[PDB]
């Protein structure tokens, strides 16, 4: 339908029925709505670096799809199955190299037989993206079980989510713990906890998450930032607070950096230097994901059913709603761009 | 724990970690498709993901047509 | 058609014959007849199985008999196929986390499997639901090397295909003829009452029955119904007795002749009654109803069982003022215990039969809610499954003349819902999570967004319990919780 207009900031939200909608984030209004192929789950999805390419994991966890966002045109497809006699699955592994020349994904795969099931070991599969509708694995390593979330830092290295971070180099496949996070044996407290399956693409250009961890049933629960700078590959973690309440998605403000913002059944503001609670707002229902445009000035609520929350990050009160045509936006994530 | 209820709460489905229900979905429509479409909850709540693919088929919006969710077992009749 | 020719036609293809009506995975596995009705089910849902009710019915009796599990292969686990839901399961933690965090461990204890079934069962979890390894007590191991290098053998040494109880259970088995005849039983309903009468089972095509209840509940309404019935390997009995309006689900263990086992409603398994059945052509002394008398106190005491002759003796201090009835399998009389009575159990005794204790007792000293803990659940509304009630007794206690401890017995109360918590209180969840009844019945709120309550949530809440004796105004606690629905409930939780 219409093209996207340059200079222009966009967020894009995937729905239910099997909708990938582009939000005009300055009226709050949606722009235009593209139809997917195939079916949802999860539909989560980020941007390629040409601010145009939409890549969504869709069709239950088993196939990755390039959509043109000025005229929803599917201009790719990786099927992740290419194995004779098995079933791949990305437990939202997925990502895109700093030019867009390749998409990567962790397939768990599983051989199904007449009879009975034999799990086989994951695998990382390398997509060129200039082979379009019928792309084929150019290139496969090994991976490590439990991995999910995954992003491509600026030099070209794959940082890898699983029992711990890791920094892979996709040309060799090696890789090395970026980031210890089960094997983080940090004395007096426990490993850490991590459930999070939001790749956000935030304006601080890092791949964060959440995580618990008990610091020593006497254990006090604490809640707690990582982060990876996709630009220099630093990494950074700490606690901001005594967990109270439990929150899905945490994303820093833009605007400044200082302030946390959780969200699930409250949306929660922090102050990461103090480790204080500022404020919290209720919600009118459960929320997933937290997405903030470019200049922090807004906060986008995501997630859960067919509406996004509009909020004032500094007053933390909620502005508007964005009702999206359809259904649930279950766990997708609201991705931010500049045309 | 009872017999008929999960264990995994993440934040859990019958009951949350706290032992309560109120870090669950509010309301509990909320965290049902975030519960099927990846079959966090098989045992209670079916999974989109492999098994029952086409569970919401007429409840895209739970939010307005959690009445159109059917139960999965098939009985005899 | 025959249970041989139906695996073969259904099964192969799928499923390679190993030679005499023997196939892979099927003829490597026991199960009870639930579970064999869950594996065939399995197959239709998850692998285009094309089956009529009819033949799936075939099968599972055939399997059942074939591949079932020796009685005392099923001890300590029969409550899942009872479908009492709110049993806390008691089993060691790597089975719990491992196992038992989804669907019951009972699932998983009956069943019979070699270390090669145990092994398949668990690739089969991992490749249908992949999200598993990610999950809470999954994300936190290793957990297909620990599940195949730790579980699998520890499975398939508790629950191996092969035992002594299965060899003896094949060659002790009685057949079905040893099961027709008249039945004296008792029960008890949570929060409704004490119930007996008589169940005359007469023979059908072959394991089958005809099966006639005759009775009533301690207050009077009546416990009459029809159905039939099914003999899996020997001694599972499952049956179905409309009694009323309701069809009533029996699921008992028949051995020498004797039925223990439950009795629900097919659709609401929280409202069920225990069961107990005696075959006539033994003397037993099945209950005593009620079991109490206060000291001081006129009662209408009734003796249930079979082949009851002689006179009555219900211990010292309590008068045996008029039988009222006294016929082999009832025996309702009026009695009288002195203000005097010491308190305590007396063994009841007609004629020379004892059995049963009746507990004389001056003052009730504690008062404790059953169950402790449990799970309502919302439901109708339009929705697909219907509400899960909350049904409760309160269990009187007291001091018998050598100062121990006397479980009275279940003693009529006042029953309110109070807040939990400072969190229920807040969002008031004695006002929305559904009604208490003067009874002791619970009935939680209709499912859906609620757009009356914060956040349009459910009709939810974290309730306490609080039981007041009428007989002194003594108080107990108890817990329970109404949450969401659940729309995946196989036979086995
Ligand atoms: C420990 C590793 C486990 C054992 C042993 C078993 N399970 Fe499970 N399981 C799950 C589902 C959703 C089902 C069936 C589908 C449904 O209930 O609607 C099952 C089923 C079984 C069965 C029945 C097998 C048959 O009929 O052939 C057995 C014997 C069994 N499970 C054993 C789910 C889960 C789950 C949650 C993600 C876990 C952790 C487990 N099961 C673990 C075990
Ligand atoms: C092909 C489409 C199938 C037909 C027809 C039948 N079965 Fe099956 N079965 C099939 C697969 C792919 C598997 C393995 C994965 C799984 O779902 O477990 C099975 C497995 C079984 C098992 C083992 C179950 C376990 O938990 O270990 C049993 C007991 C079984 N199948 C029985 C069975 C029967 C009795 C069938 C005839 C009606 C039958 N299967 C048909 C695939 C297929
Ligand atoms: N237990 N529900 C649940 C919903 C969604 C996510 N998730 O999107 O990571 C996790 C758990
Ligand atoms: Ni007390």
């Amino acid at each position: 339908g219409p093209a996207l207009k340059a200079g222009h900031e966009y967020m894009i939200v995937t729905n239910y029925p099997n909708n990938l909608h582009v939000v005009d984030v300055a009226s709050d209004t949606v722009y235009k709505s593209c139809v997917m192929p195939d079916k949802f789950g999860p539909g989560t999805a980020m941007m390629a670096p040409d601010n145009r390419t939409a890549y969504v994991l869709n069709n239950h966890y088993g196939d990755i799809y390039g959509i043109d966002l000025d005229t929803c045109k599917n201009t790719f497809h990786a099927n992740l199955s290419s194995v004779p006699g098995e079933v791949g699955r990305s437990m939202y592994s997925f990502a895109i190299s700093p030019d867009g020349k390749e998409v990567y994904a962790t397939v768990n795969p599983t051989q199904r037989l007449n009879d009975h099931y034999v799990v086989k070991p994951p695998r990382l599969e390398v997509f060129s993206t200039a082979d379009g509708l019928e792309a084929k694995p150019v290139r496969t390593f090994p991976m490590p079980r439990q991995v999910y979330l995954m992003r491509a830092a600026d030099d070209g290295s794959l940082y890898v989510a699983g029992p711990d971070i890791y920094k892979m180099d996709v040309k060799t496949g090696k890789y090395t713990v970026a980031l210890p996070l089960r094997n983080w044996n940090r004395k007096g407290y426990s490993a850490p906890d991590v459930l999070y399956f939001w790749p956000h693409q935030s304006p601080r250009h890092e791949f964060s998450m959440l995580y618990t961890i008990a610091r020593f049933a006497t254990a006090d629960l604490l809640y707690g930032y990582l982060s990876v700078d996709l630009k220099t590959g630093k990494t950074h973690t700490q606690e901001f607070a005594d967990l109270t309440e439990l929150y899905f998605t945490g994303l820093r403000s833009p605007k400044d950096p200082n302030q946390i913002y959780g969200v699930l059944n409250r949306l929660a503001k922090y102050d990461l230097k103090q480790r204080k609670l500022i404020k919290a707002a209720n919600l009118d229902h459960t929320y997933y994901c937290v997405a903030f445009d470019k200049k922090g000035d807004k906060l986008y609520l995501g997630g859960t059913f067919n509406d996004l929350a509009v909020f004032n990050p500094d007053t933390l009160e909620k502005v508007k709603n964005i009702k999206l045509p359809g259904g649930d936006m279950s766990t997708t994530t609201p991705q931010v761009f500049i045309r | 724990a009872v017999a008929g209820c999960t264990a995994t709460t993440d934040p859990g489905w019958e009951v949350d970690a706290f032992g309560g229900v109120s870090s669950l979905c509010q309301p509990m429509e909320a965290d049902l498709y975030g519960c099927s479409d990846p079959c966090w909850w098989p045992a209670q709540v079916p999974d989109m993901m492999s098994t029952y693919q086409d569970w919401n088929a007429q409840a895209s919006n739970s939010a307005e047509d959690w009445r159109n969710l059917g139960t999965v077992f098939p009985k005899d009749k | 058609e025959q249970g041989p020719s139906l695996l073969q036609n259904k099964c192969m293809g799928c499923h390679i014959p190993e030679g005499n009506d023997t196939y892979s995975r099927i003829s490597h596995q026991r199960k009870t007849p639930e579970g064999w009705l869950m594996s065939i089910a399995r197959m239709q849902v998850m692998h285009g199985l094309q089956i009529s009710d009819d033949d799936r019915r075939t099968l599972v009796k055939y399997l059942a008999d074939k591949q079932g599990l020796a009685p005392s292969e099923t001890d300590g686990v029969r409550y899942a196929m009872e479908r009492r839901l709110n049993t806390v399961e008691q089993f060691d933690t790597q089975l719990s986390e491992t196992c038992g965090r989804c669907h019951s461990g009972a699932r998983v204890a009956l069943q019979r499997r070699p270390a090669k079934e145990w092994e398949h069962l668990v690739n089969f979890h991992l490749g249908q639901w992949p999200s598993l390894e990610y999950q809470a007590q999954a994300r936190d191991r290793d957990w297909l090397p620990i599940a195949l290098q730790q579980v699998v053998p520890d499975l398939a040494k508790r629950y191996p295909l092969e035992s002594a109880a299965w060899a003896e259970w094949q060659k002790a088995r009685p057949k079905a003829d040893a099961l027709p005849g008249q039945w004296a039983f008792s029960g008890h309903m949570l929060a409704k009452g004490d119930v007996r009468g008589v169940m005359s089972v007469t023979p059908d095509q072959g394991d089958t029955f005809k099966v006639e209840v005759k009775g009533a509940y301690a207050d009077g309404t009546p416990f009459n119904g029809s159905g039939s019935a099914i003999l899996y390997n020997g001694y599972e009995w499952r049956g179905n007795v409309k009694v009323g309006d309701a069809n009533l689900r029996q699921v008992f263990a028949a051995l020498d002749g004797e039925m223990k086992g439950r009795m629900f409603e097919a659709e609401h398994d929280e409202r069920g009654l225990d069961f107990t059945a005696v075959k006539e052509g033994k003397a037993r002394l099945l209950a005593v109803q009620p079991a109490f008398i206060k000291a001081g106190g006129e009662s209408e005491i009734t003796l249930v069982g079979s082949g009851l002759a002689g006179k009555p003796d219900l211990g010292a201090g309590v008068e045996v003022t008029e039988v009222l009835e006294q016929t082999p399998t009832l025996v309702r009389l009026k009695a009288r215990a002195a203000a005097d009575a010491k308190p305590g159990q007396r063994e009841v005794a007609v004629g020379t039969l004892k059995g049963v204790n009746l507990a004389v007792y001056d003052k009730v000293e504690e008062v404790k809610v059953v169950p402790a803990f449990s799970i309502a659940r919302i439901g109708e509304n339009g929705a697909s499954v219907p509400k899960v009630q909350g049904r409760f007794e309160a269990e009187a206690w007291g001091k018998d003349a050598n100062g121990q401890p006397l479980r009275i017995g279940y003693l009529p109360a006042s029953w309110k819902v109070e807040p939990f918590n400072e969190r229920a209180v807040e969002d008031e969840d004695v006002k929305f999570a559904g009604k208490m009844q003067a009874d002791g019945v619970f009935v939680p709120g209709g499912a859906g967004p609620n757009p009356e309550r914060k956040m349009m949530t459910n009709n939810a809440g974290n309730l306490k319990v609080i039981a007041t004796l009428a007989d002194g105004g003594q108080t107990g606690e108890g817990h329970m919780i109404v949450t969401v629905q659940r729309w995946n409930n196989p036979p086995l939780p």
